[PDB]
């Protein structure tokens, strides 16, 4: 899921340079919130059909990560795994292998 | 401020 500690500049060029689609989600640090992340999926409008955006999430207070209230979990790999199934509270599930 | 847009599915 996740390339490294990258998901600004690094994601949003990586993330529309081989023209990976849908699905190709990654987790990173926020560089405004500390603790924190933000999603980095590329999700478009589909009028431009190349697009990235950044999904701010919060800490549980029980120490965890949810993007919803619908679905919490205690780590990223946990999280990634329920979210590569369907999608809990996002545009797009997280359906992607890699793309090193 | 920075560029954040969460889309929920509620």
């Amino acid at each position: 899921w996740y390339f490294g500690k990258l998901g600004r500049k690094d994601a949003e060029r990586q993330l529309l340079s081989f023209g990976n689609p849908r699905g190709t989600f990654l987790i990173r640090e926020s560089e405004t919130t500390k603790g924190a992340y933000s999603l980095s999926i590329r999700d478009w409008d589909d009028m431009k059909g190349d697009h990235v955006k950044h999904y701010k999430i919060r800490k549980l207070d029980n120490g965890g990560y949810y993007i919803t209230t619908r679905a919490q979990f205690e780590t990223l790999q946990q999280l990634v795994q329920h979210y590569s199934e369907r999608a809990a509270g996002l545009c797009c599930r997280l359906v992607v292998p890699c793309h090193k | 401020e920075p560029q954040y847009q969460p889309g929920e599915n509620l």
